[PDB]
Order: C-alpha cells, then sequence, then structure tokens
C-alpha cells in the first residue's frame, strides 16, 4: 500500500454482503408499512418476500 | 500500551558518524513500517525516509542520499538508523514514527538529540 | 459391540412444508 | 516539490475570540490525502486534523480544518489558555511528503 504511487495500487474497503435466501423463516427487511388482510378475494400479497 | 523508548543523547565531532535505535513494544513490529522525521531546533519538521519491516525495501530522500542506512532487527523488535559524516547545522532531535490508526504522525518517538 | 441402527436418524431436510408428497 | 508558507507566524490574541491560521501548496494536493499537526513545547507533534477535514481521537471541537487543492485553512472557534501551542501543516500527495514551519499563538 503506497499512498505515493499510482492510483489503481491504492488501498480499497471492500465490503460483500452474501445472501442465503429460502434457508430459514426471513428475519431481516426494509421499513415498509403494514396493513389490514382482506379475506375470500384475490389480491397481491407479499409475506416476508 | 504501544510505547516506544529511544536511545539517549549524542555529542560528536563533525565528519563523524551516529546511529540512533529506537525500541518497540505493544504492537507487531513487522505489520507497521517505521519512518523518520528531523526537526532543527526552531525550525520545522522534514521527513527523512522510510523502510519497511516485512521485506525491508528502500526509499530514502534526494537531499539526505549517499548518508543516511536504517536496518530493522525483527527478533529483538528494534529499529536502527545509521548516519554518517555529519555537519554542523544537522544538529536536530530525530524522531522514530510508525503510522498506526492514521496516514501519519503516529508514535513519534520520544527524540534523540545528535549535537555536531 | 456394534449393533444395527434400523430405520433412525430421518430429519427433516429442507423446513418446507409438504404434505401427500413423495419428494427426493 | 511542492513548499509551504503559513503566513502568521505568530498570532496576539485574549483567549475567547476568533483565529484563522492559513497554510497554501505550490502544486496541487489531492483533499484526501493531507493532514494537521499541533506541536505542544517539550512534547511530540499532534494529528489535530487528517484529510483536511476529519478530526483524530480526542481533538475538542473547537478545531476543525478545511480547503482543497493548494489553498488550506485551520480554525480555531474558542482559545482557551492551554491551546497556546504551535501548529504545522503538512500534506502528503504525491512522493516526499512536506512539513510546515508553525504558527504560535499568544495570549
Amino acid at each position: 500500500f503506497q499512498p505515493t504511487n499510482g492510483v489503481g495500487y491504492q488501498p480499497y474497503r471492500v465490503v460483500v454482503l452474501s445472501f442465503e435466501l429460502l434457508h430459514a423463516p426471513a428475519t431481516v427487511c426494509g421499513p415498509k408499512k403494514s396493513t389490514n388482510l382482506v379475506k375470500n378475494k384475490c389480491v397481491n400479497f407479499n409475506f416476508n418476500g | 500500551q504501544v510505547q516506544l523508548v529511544q536511545s539517549g543523547a549524542e555529542v560528536k565531532k563533525p565528519g563523524a558518524s551516529v546511529k540512533v535505535s529506537c525500541k518497540a513494544s505493544g504492537y507487531t513490529f513487522t505489520s507497521y513500517a517505521i519512518s523518520w522525521v528531523r526537526q532543527a531546533p526552531g525550525q520545522g519538521l522534514e521527513w527523512m525516509g522510510w523502510v519497511s519491516a516485512y521485506n525491508g525495501n528502500t526509499n530514502y530522500a534526494q537531499k539526505l542520499q549517499g548518508r543516511v542506512t536504517m536496518t530493522t532487527d525483527t527478533s529483538t523488535n528494534t529499529a536502527y538508523m545509521e548516519l554518517r559524516s555529519l555537519r554542523s547545522d544537522d544538529t536536530a532531535i530525530y524522531y522514530c514514527a510508525i503510522p498506526y490508526s492514521s496516514v501519519t504522525f503516529d508514535c513519534w518517538g520520544q527524540g534523540t538529540l545528535v549535537t555536531v | 459391540a456394534y449393533t444395527n441402527s434400523f430405520t433412525r436418524g430421518v430429519y427433516y431436510p429442507d423446513k418446507v412444508f409438504r404434505s401427500s408428497v413423495l419428494h427426493s | 516539490e511542492i513548499v509551504l508558507t503559513q503566513s502568521p507566524g505568530t498570532l496576539s490574541l485574549s483567549p475567547g475570540e476568533r483565529a484563522t491560521l492559513s497554510c497554501r501548496a505550490s502544486q496541487s494536493v489531492s483533499g484526501t490525502f493531507l493532514a494537521w499537526y499541533q506541536q505542544k513545547p517539550g512534547q511530540a507533534p499532534r494529528l489535530l486534523i487528517s484529510g483536511a477535514s476529519s478530526r483524530a481521537t480526542g481533538i475538542p471541537d473547537r478545531f476543525s480544518g478545511s480547503g482543497s487543492g493548494t489553498d488550506f485553512t485551520l480554525t480555531i472557534s474558542r482559545l482557551e489558555p492551554e491551546d497556546f501551542a504551535v501548529y504545522y501543516c503538512q500534506q502528503y500527495g504525491s512522493s516526499r511528503p512536506t512539513f510546515g514551519q508553525g504558527t504560535k499563538l499568544e495570549i
């Protein structure tokens, strides 16, 4: 790591997010407001992804 | 917890040579490269040179080239600095320094005054 | 000494519910 | 080589008021590749700001640094009695890093 060298050699911080899907009940998800559930009609639902 | 104790002050005649040591402890000596800075009394700081503690690759200053030489003892976790053919105005407080948690400036030593 | 383990050690392989079906 | 000049060698100010320091460069320096130094009398120099905007650990919020390219400025909002020391500017954008000559604050 040289700070006096060419730019393609200077250190970069990399974080890799690896996702395991279907492996267990879903627990990590974004801020989405929920609503009440309506029965006996075809509705476009989203249950834990 | 990190402490660096350098060698004592030196008084010498013009043209001679001087070597200054600095012992290191509390960190992996090989992991952080060492840096040397000179500061004459009343003047500013001037960087002296670099030597990595892993492989020993070299990058000296043009002004001081042909007179300065750093070596490190990994077993004793101690850094050295050899300087030959001194002149009068080179009388200064000599610091050893490794960057830790900072790009530069970390761990400046207690200083060694070489009087020529 | 050794014994023979008969019809043992079966567990739910995938935690997904299935019924009235044969799954490999 | 890039040379540094700080316009005020010493600033005589009563504690409580506004102080400003300058330190410019001759050839352009990346903003990230910068730091700022405070060297107490008889103690090793201490990094006040690095990255030309970001403080180090244990630095009071009264300090702050800014600037990019060649011209750089250090800000001190409130002068406390212990703050009276010497301050060094340093850039390490390319090859040899060059340090400052220092600026003293007087009561």
